This record gives C-alpha cells, sequence and structure tokens, in this order.
DNA sequence: CTCAAGTACTTTTTCCGGTCATT
RNA sequence: UCGACCAGGA
DNA sequence: AAGTACTTGAG
C-alpha cells in the first residue's frame, strides 16, 4: 500500500546508474538507462517478500559497488555476466576485483591462524 | 636523617579502560579521603587549570595525555581559589591544618621548610606524567 | 645482561646453552642456567606445602 | 667422537641459522601469528622450537 | 559438531564464527564527536556520498521522526581487516546498533565499498554533550555484534 | 524468513523434548509421534503467515497400561503453552481452574520467557494435583539424551520400601538427587521419590546406585 | 658476591651547589613549554631542576668521579630515551668494580 | 582534538551551543569569554593506536652505547651508521619492527616490507 | 525495597643444637 | 624444666 | 589468596 510509494525511489537510483553508463563507450543514452532501471528494481521485488527488512540496502550495495572504477569498470562493461544473477548476488561478491586481492589474502592468511 | 619518615603518597586512577570519565585522586598522610589532584595544585597556589595542565603534560602536540586530564580538570572547578581548596581538607581551623600538611606530611623529602611549594608542584605533575604514561602503555 | 646491546631475540641472549656439561659453560650461560635452577628449587618449596594440605 | 661432535656443533649452527632467519623476517613484518597469540607470542614458540628440536 | 558434518570443516567454519562472542569494540578504530548543526547536510566532505543514499531511499517516515533530531553527531569509523576476518557487513553492524538503541537514535553508514567504513549517529527527543558520551559507552562495551556472551576465541582442531 | 525461521526450529525442538519427557515420565506417546517433522509441525500450529500458535499446541497424555501396574494412582496430565512471552496472572487462573475442574493429577506449564511473580505464586493453590514451570529455550535440548547422563528411574512406593529394607537403610542413609536437579525436573521428580541410576563401570561393567529426592 | 660492596653513604648538597654551578636551572624557574627538551636532574629522587645540554654535563660528573673530586661509589644514570638524569648519594646501593 | 584556553584567566574552555547562528562556541566557565570553534571535531576516541612508537628519539640517541649498529644504508644521506630500536609502543599487541635512525641526517626508517610510513 | 560493593575471617607438608629471659 | 627465637637435617 | 558471611548503600 505505501511501498509502491517508496519502490518509486529505487528505480531513480538504477537510473543514474546513466551517470555509471559514461565510460562504457569511453573504452570496449539516457533512455535505455532508464528501461534497464527497471530491469533490475523489479527483479529486486522477485528476490523479496517471497510466498507470503532485506530490500533497502541491497539497493545500495548495487548502486555503491556499481558506481566504483576504474576497478569495477572491467565488471560493469560484463553487466552489459546477466542482469538476473546480480540480483541475488551482494556483498563481498560485488566488490572490486582489486579489493578482492585482500579479501583473499585475510581469509586465507587467517585460516593458519585459528586451525591449532 | 630525621626519625625515618614512613608516609608513601598514592596517586591512583580511578576508573578501568572502558569507563566513562576516569579521576585522578591523592591520599595525602593524616586526611582520610583522596582528594583530586586538581584541588591539591590549587591549595599548593597553581590556580588556573592550564598551568596545572602545564605542570603535567611537558608537550602541548601530546593530546591522547591531554584529554585524559579534561575529566580530572572538571572534578576539580567546584573549588576555584587556594583559600577554597584548603578548606576542602576536612573552617580557619581546617585551614591551617591543611596548611600544615602540604608542608610537613606530602612529599617530606625535597623540603620540609615552606616556599618550596613550586618544586612539590612540579614533583606532583611528574608523579601523574608517569602516571598517565603506564596508562597509554607507553 | 649488561653484556649485551638492546633488542637482542638471539639464542645467546635469552639463555639457550649452545654448550655440554663436559665441554663446560659461558659466564652468561652459567648465569642464565642459574635463574633457570633457582625456578627449580623455588618450586619445589613453594608448592610443598600446597600438596601437603591437598592431603590432611 | 670427534667427528660426531663437529656434526653436532653443526647441527646447533643450522638451526641456529634457522632462528636468525625467522628472526629478521618477524623485524621485516611478514610473520603470522597461530590464533590466540600476539606475533611475538607466535615467534617466541618458533625460537623455543627450533633451539629444542635441536637439543635433542 | 553434526554426526553427518564431522570431516565438513566448512560446518566447523559456520559454528565457529556462529559461536564467538564479537563485539562493536572489537570492529572500531574511534569514535568521533562532531558538530554537524544540519542533519541533511554533512560538514564532513567524506560523509557526501553516505547522506546521499541513506536520505533517498530511506524516505520510509524518516522526515517528521525526524527533520531534526540532535546537532551532536557521533562517527565512528571500522576496519576492514577486523570486519573481514571476523566475518561482517555494514549494514549488518548498522541494524544490531539501530536494534539496540530502536527509535532514539538515527544510524546511518557508509557502504562495504567505500575506503573508509563509517557509522553515522545522532539523538532524536540542554547538557546533551555528556548524554552522548553515556551512548558510546553502551555502544563499545555493551553492544553484542555476533556470537554467544561469555564465549572467546574459538579454535578449529582436526 | 532470515531469523523468523531460527524461533521457529527452537520451537520445534522443544516441543520433541516435551513429548520425549511426557513419553519418558510413563505418559502413551509414540516414537512415530515423537519423530514428528518440522515441515509437518509448521503445517499443524503455523498460522495463515507461517506464525506459530502455541494455544493449538496445548495437549493432554494419559498413563501406559504398563505404568498403570506400576503406580495407578498416576492420573492424565496437561501440558499449556503461552503466546505470551511474559505469562499473566489471568492467564494462569485458565491454566489452574482447567486442572481442578478436569481434576487433571499433573499439569506442565511452559512458557517462553517469564511469569509473573504474581501469576507462579498460585502452584501450590490446588492440591493434591501439581503444577510444574517449564522455559521453552530450557526445552529445546533434552540434556537426558546428553553422553555423561546415565539412566534415572522411578521407584514405586513398594520398590522403595524393599530397597531400604535390603540394604537396611534409613531413608537418611541413600545417597541424595536435589529436587532443583535438571533430571528430577525432567521426571517430576517429588520430595522422597528414588531413582535407580544404571550407569556403565570401566571396573564392573554395570553399576547401579539410586538417589532419594531433595 | 666477591668483588660487590654496599654504599655507605655520601653527602648530596656538595654535588646539588656543582650542578646549578655546571648549567642547572632551578625547578623554582622552570618554563615547560619553552625548554620542552630539557633532561631533569634527580638527586636522590629529589627533582632539583633541569639541564639544557645533558651530554656534556654527563660527562663533567663521569671524569670528575673518576679523578676522584666526586665520591666513587655515587652513582649517576643517563636516561637519553627518558631526557633524564638521576643521582645517588645513597645509602645501601650495592656495587661491583670494573 | 586540540582544545584552546580562555585567555584573561588560563581556564580550560567548554563548549556551547549558538542554535541561532547553528555555530559552536568556546564559553568559559570561570567568566564571560566565549569564542568560535575552528574544528567540527569536540571530542576523538582512538581505541587502535599508531602513536607511542617513536618514542624519546633525543639527539643524544646515537650516543646511547646500549644500543646496536647496523650496516643498513640510509634513505637519505646513504650513510652505513645506524642505531636500531624496537616499536617503542608497550603494548603486549605490538610487533617486533625495527626503527633506523642515521648517525648522520638523524631520519628514522623501518624493516617494514608492508606500510609504505612516513613516521 | 533489589542487589552492587565494602566489610571482616581463616587456612597455609612431615618427622628430626645453641642462646636468650624468665618461669 | 619453662618456651621463645635463631640456626640446621632428609 | 579465596572463599564465606555478613553489613552497608544505592535506585
Ligand atoms: N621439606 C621437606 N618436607 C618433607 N620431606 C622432605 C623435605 N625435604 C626432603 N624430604 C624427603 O627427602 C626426599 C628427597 O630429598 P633428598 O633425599 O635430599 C634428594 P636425593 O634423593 O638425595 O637426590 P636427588 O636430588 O637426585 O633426588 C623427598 O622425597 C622427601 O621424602
Ligand atoms: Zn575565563
Ligand atoms: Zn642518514
Amino acid at each position: 500500500e505505501k511501498e509502491h510509494k517508496l519502490r518509486y525511489n529505487a528505480e531513480k537510483m538504477f537510473s543514474t546508474l546513466s551517470k555509471f553508463i559514461v565510460p562504457e563507450t569511453i573504452e570496449a543514452v539516457i533512455s535505455i538507462s532508464q528501461e534497464f532501471a527497471h530491469n533490475l528494481e523489479e527483479e529486486l521485488y522477485k528476490a523479496c517478500l517471497n510466498v507470503e527488512k532485506i530490500y533497502t540496502e541491497k539497493v545500495r550495495s548495487l548502486y555503491s559497488n556499481l558506481k566504483d572504477k576504474k576497478n569495477l569498470e572491467l565488471k560493469a562493461h560484463v553487466v552489459e555476466l546477466p542482469l538476473n544473477k546480480l540480483v541475488n548476488m551482494n556483498a563481498s561478491e560485488l566488490a572490486n576485483p582489486d579489493l578482492q586481492e585482500f579479501k583473499e589474502k585475510r581469509d586465507k592468511i587467517i585460516l593458519e591462524n585459528f586451525i591449532v | 636523617k630525621g626519625s625515618r619518615f614512613i608516609s608513601t603518597l598514592q596517586v591512583k586512577l580511578y576508573g578501568r579502560e572502558g569507563s566513562s570519565a576516569r579521576t585522578i585522586k591523592a591520599t595525602l598522610p593524616y586526611i582520610k579521603q583522596d582528594i583530586p589532584i586538581v584541588i591539591i595544585f590549587r591549595a599548593l597556589g597553581i590556580i588556573p587549570d592550564g598551568e596545572i595542565l602545564e605542570h603535567i603534560c611537558y608537550d602541548v602536540n601530546d593530546w591522547q595525555m591531554l584529554e585524559m586530564l579534561k575529566p580530572c580538570v572538571e572534578d576539580g572547578f567546584v573549588i576555584q581559589d587556594r583559600e577554597t581548596a584548603l578548606d576542602f581538607i576536612g573552617k580557619e581551623k581546617r585551614i591551617q591544618y591543611a596548611k600544615d600538611i602540604l608542608q610537613k606530611e606530602f612529599l617530606p623529602h625535597i623540603t620540609q621548610l615552606e616556599g618550596f611549594e613550586s618544586r612539590k608542584a612540579f614533583f606532583l605533575g611528574y608523579m601523574i606524567n608517569r602516571l598517565l604514561l603506564c596508562a597509554l602503555d607507553r | 645482561l649488561p653484556h649485551f646491546s638492546k633488542d637482542d631475540y638471539s639464542p645467546e641472549s635469552k639463555g639457550f646453552v649452545e654448550n655440554s656439561y663436559l665441554r663446560g659453560l659461558t659466564p652468561q650461560e652459567f648465569f642464565f642456567h642459574a635463574m633457570g635452577g633457582r625456578e627449580g628449587l623455588i618450586d619445589t618449596a613453594v608448592k610443598t606445602a600446597e600438596t601437603g594440605y591437598i592431603q590432611r | 667422537d670427534g667427528p660426531t661432535m663437529r656434526e653436532i656443533t653443526e647441527t646447533i649452527a643450522e638451526a641456529k641459522k634457522k632462528v636468525l632467519d625467522v628472526t629478521k623476517e618477524a623485524q621485516a613484518n611478514l610473520l603470522t601469528a597461530k590464533h590466540g597469540m600476539t606475533l611475538r607470542e607466535s615467534f617466541e614458540d618458533n625460537v623455543v622450537r627450533f633451539l629444542n628440536e635441536a637439543r635433542d | 559438531l553434526e554426526p553427518g558434518h564431522a570431516a565438513d570443516q566448512e560446518q566447523a567454519k559456520l559454528i565457529r564464527s556462529a559461536i564467538e562472542h564479537t563485539t562493536l569494540k572489537s570492529v572500531t578504530i574511534a569514535s568521533e564527536i562532531y558538530y554537524d548543526p544540519d542533519p541533511r547536510s554533512t560538514v564532513i566532505p567524506e560523509d557526501e556520498e553516505i547522506i546521499q543514499l541513506h536520505f533517498s531511499l530511506l524516505d520510509e517516515e524518516a522526515e517528521q521522526s525526524f527533520d531534526q533530531q540532535s546537532p551532536w553527531l557521533l562517527r565512528l569509523e571500522l576496519d576492514r581487516a577486523a570486519m573481514n576476518d571476523k566475518d561482517l557487513t555494514m549494514g549488518q553492524v548498522g541494524e544490531r546498533i539501530k536494534q539496540t538503541f530502536k527509535n532514539d537514535l538515527f544510524v546511518i553508514w557508509s557502504e562495504d565499498n567505500d575506503e573508509k567504513l563509517i557509522i553515522r549517529c545522532r539523538v532524536v527527543r540542554a547538557e546533551e554533550d555528556h548524554m552522548l558520551k553515556k551512548i558510546e559507552n553502551t555502544m563499545l562495551e555493551n553492544i553484542t555484534l555476533r556470537g554467544v556472551e561469555n564465549i572467546e576465541r574459538v579454535v578449529m582442531m582436526k | 524468513d532470515q531469523e523468523n525461521e531460527r524461533n521457529i526450529s527452537r520451537l520445534w525442538r522443544a516441543f520433541r523434548t516435551v513429548k520425549e519427557m511426557v513419553k519418558d515420565r510413563g505418559y502413551f506417546i509414540t516414537q512415530e509421534e515423537v519423530e514428528l517433522p518440522l515441515e509437518d509441525f509448521k503445517a499443524k500450529y503455523c498460522d495463515s503467515m507461517g506464525r506459530p500458535q502455541r494455544k493449538m499446541m496445548s495437549f493432554q497424555a494419559n498413563p501406559t497400561e504398563e505404568s498403570i501396574s506400576k503406580f495407578p494412582d498416576m492420573g492424565s496430565l496437561w501440558v499449556e503453552f503461552c503466546d505470551e512471552p511474559s505469562v499473566g496472572v489471568k492467564t494462569m487462573k485458565t491454566f489452574v481452574i482447567h486442572i481442578q475442574e478436569k481434576n487433571f493429577q499433573t499439569g506442565i506449564f511452559v512458557y517462553q520467557n517469564n511469569i509473573t511473580p504474581s501469576a507462579m505464586k498460585l502452584v501450590p493453590s490446588i492440591p493434591p494435583a501439581t503444577i510444574e514451570t517449564f522455559n521453552e529455550a530450557a526445552l529445546v535440548v533434552n540434556i537426558t539424551h546428553h553422553e555423561l547422563v546415565p539412566k534415572h528411574i522411578r521407584l514405586s512406593s513398594d520398590e522403595k520400601r524393599e530397597l531400604l529394607k535390603r540394604y537396611r537403610l534409613k531413608e537418611s542413609q541413600l545417597p541424595r538427587i536435589q529436587r532443583a536437579d535438571p533430571v528430577a525436573l525432567y521426571l517430576g521428580l517429588k520430595r522422597g521419590e528414588v531413582v535407580k541410576i544404571i550407569r556403565k563401570s570401566e571396573t564392573s561393567g554395570r553399576y547401579a546406585s539410586y538417589r532419594i529426592c531433595m | 658476591s666477591l668483588m660487590s660492596c654496599i654504599s655507605v653513604g655520601t653527602d648530596p648538597m656538595p654535588i646539588i651547589t656543582f650542578l646549578s654551578e655546571w648549567g642547572m636551572e632551578p625547578l623554582e624557574d622552570y618554563v615547560p613549554h619553552q625548554s620542552p627538551d630539557a633532561t631533569r636532574v634527580f638527586v636522590n629522587g629529589v627533582w632539583h631542576g633541569v639541564h639544557r645540554n645533558p651530554a656534556r654535563l654527563m660527562e663533567t660528573l663521569r671524569t670528575l668521579r673518576r679523578k676522584g673530586d666526586i665520591n666513587p661509589e655515587v652513582s649517576m644514570i643517563r636516561d637519553i630515551r627518558e631526557k633524564e638524569l638521576k643521582i645517588f648519594t645513597d645509602a645501601g646501593r650495592v656495587y661491583r668494580p670494573l | 582534538t586540540t582544545f584552546r584556553f580562555c585567555r584573561d584567566c588560563n581556564n580550560m574552555l567548554y563548549p556551547r551551543e549558538d542554535k541561532e547562528n547553528n555555530r559552536l562556541l568556546f564559553e568559559c566557565r570561570t567568566c564571560s569569554y566565549v569564542e568560535e570553534a575552528g574544528s567540527p571535531l569536540v571530542y576523538r576516541h582512538e581505541l587502535i593506536t599508531n602513536i607511542g612508537e617513536t618514542a624519546g628519539v633525543v639527539q643524544d640517541i646515537g650516543s646511547d652505547p646500549t644500543l646496536p649498529r647496523s650496516d643498513r644504508e640510509c634513505p637519505k644521506c646513504h650513510s652505513r651508521e645506524n642505531v636500531f630500536f624496537q616499536s617503542q609502543q608497550r603494548r603486549k599487541d605490538t610487533s617486533m619492527v625495527l626503527f633506523f635512525v642515521c648517525l648522520s641526517c638523524s631520519h628514522i626508517f623501518t624493516s617494514d616490507q608492508k606500510n609504505k610510513r612516513t613516521q
């Protein structure tokens, strides 16, 4: 009932993520960014409030990690990688390929510590 | 040589690591309670909190130590005068009594004479500096 | 000991006796062994009453 | 035995060189501590270990 | 471990994390009190991108409750390694504080991706200065992020 | 879905243990009834939204044919569960008067978080009958199933009488089990009841002790 | 030990008077923020004042004791990492020759 | 943090909020003095510390005989003259990194092969 | 009128010549 | 002919 | 030193 009002604002972010869409041409417009906003916004409604909270921050991690560049520019071009799986992903995977180097370093070196 | 004074001064840091507002008090011979250091400094002569700060911290590029002194400054703030500090050693009777203790029983090495109030104040500050020094784990 | 420079974590510094009893001990080795040996006499003395009271 | 003695002496030497390695490496901030221990605590275990392996 | 998981090292890692008691204190670098008089706009240019993805989306009644709030802001930086090693997400952390203080404290936070991990707090509704210092004490020493109370440094064994 | 299901698992885990407790106490419940699965559990006591209704869970169990031979005076028990985390003095009387009219000999009340000190001081109000309070979280795990917990067995007035005769014992001379004891609570042990504890020995193979209640 | 002795106890005023006449700023006139590096001088755990260049003062006393003018038993230490200079005329200190 | 004092009576400065112009002021409680706050930061905690490691690096550091000397050449003057201490931070948790001070340029450089330090 | 902290109390292995004062 | 200290033994 | 077994005292 009041959720629909909030759903409107959700799409508006992936609409500027138009301002993210620029370096896709600069290596390897405002119309398809509106279409691709609805490509994820309704796919997140699928992931949420199922059968019968979560959602709000899910959109943030997508915007924040996709905003990135010039490290996630490689992961952002493979996107235009499917736009169906990306929804159920979230956190540590959406990270930079340069950051998932230190994330591997920390986790794989602490495994030799807590294994006494 | 001079009876061989059994008097030991304790300068304590009240509160633990993770306890809000840690205060510094000191036990002075022949006065039951452990009075905040700022009052002692004022009772010795050093009245503005920042001259009292200058007696403890020998560098004003050391905020870590100074931040630890902030609550102690607040504690002492109730008393603003030397006579009001000597009184906070329990009138006229409790003021002379105080005057005498700081001369005779507070830090009786150095001097027990009179005007060396400054010498004892710098020493007090040295003790407080060495206290906060292990408190910071330096 | 005052026969070492600071921040020395080497076997020799923190009491490693490279020598046999037949060979003989260096003065530093002798003193470190002396501290370790004293620990033995203390533990035998300290924990001997504690153990006794336990029986009683 | 004489040659056995040289053999023992170089066993200490190879173990002291093994310590020095782990010491200068830990000084170069490369060491990784096994849980419930400081880099310092974890290092000290290795020292103690190489020197006790050695004696035995 | 459960009989049908005895040798599954991965199952053990999950329990290890699920039982080892974690406090906000363990993942915090420093806490700071800032005088940011307007809630909508932040004096800190590092926190520019934070207010953006939180005020637009979290429009869920947050206007009248509140459009101030408290001018006094409590800001705390978290460690990536501390967050990663003791497996956590800014979202996870943020919601715990948000459910410890309920609706008496307005909590916002930087995303996991961000170069500086931050959590911004404001009171809800005279001498608020010391009144907020008490809130950080209950936040560092009295909050549980993960795990069981009294349980510390849990280790795996083959 | 996230931490919604964790309350559900736990409620079913506790249900099974309550089932086991009543079964092991002497009442008629089947292993087929105990082993009731979670998906099936939900299907019976979960509301239209997947929120479990504890009022439904509440049930009665009657003594097995073998139980009536040992202890004939053993009457049927009523087990109630409350959907209110804090159990009031209003709800407690609705339970207490249920046993009083239906003339139940025993009654187990399974609470969520707490019961009013007002309400909890109504337990000895209905003799000869007795009431027993149990927290859900405590019943999640059947402590009797643990490695170190041997089989404790309730002795009949005659079984007991005989034991003391054969060992030439005064009641005092027997090793005691505390009334508050987790296993004594599991078996609704009453002051003076004796349990025969059968344990395994590295020396005899099997050794059995006895414990008088506190 | 065979070589160890215990200090009999000397007089601190001939060293107190020596110090002030060799560059010791009295504590009664200390300006802590003006000279904040100043090494603090203690004679038998009594903070008398501070010294601007401890290095040269140290050798004055070291060579002064070695000459025989400062009593050989009187032990003096220079704590460079702490900016401190403690002197001991104290009776009870166990010393050894070197 | 770096707090100031009230002039005229050198007493501690306490914060006060000017709710009208929405700005921070540092008021004095030992008189009538006030002054605008420079920084918006009022208080700082710092649980994880990096200050106390280069503790007591006086000019006479190179004169201490109790200190060890090494062959490590200087990054700026390039002298094979050293005096090094372990991280001076007296915490149990501390790492054993070396801090080399040159007997010429009197500048500090470490052995650390992980961090791009400038202190 | 609950429960945190300060208050006080009671333990500390087994057997086996000299010197002092005073009984 | 009384019991305290000190020093010792396995 | 570590229990016990209480008073003493705050919310
Ligand atoms: N303070 C004490 N209390 C009780 N018994 C003691 C004792 N000191 C020694 N003993 C007795 O003496 C036994 C061992 O002591 P000693 O005989 O002096 C060592 P040892 O057997 O001669 O050579 P070792 O040192 O190679 O063992 C103990 O097991 C104990 O029975
Ligand atoms: Zn003023
Ligand atoms: Zn150089």
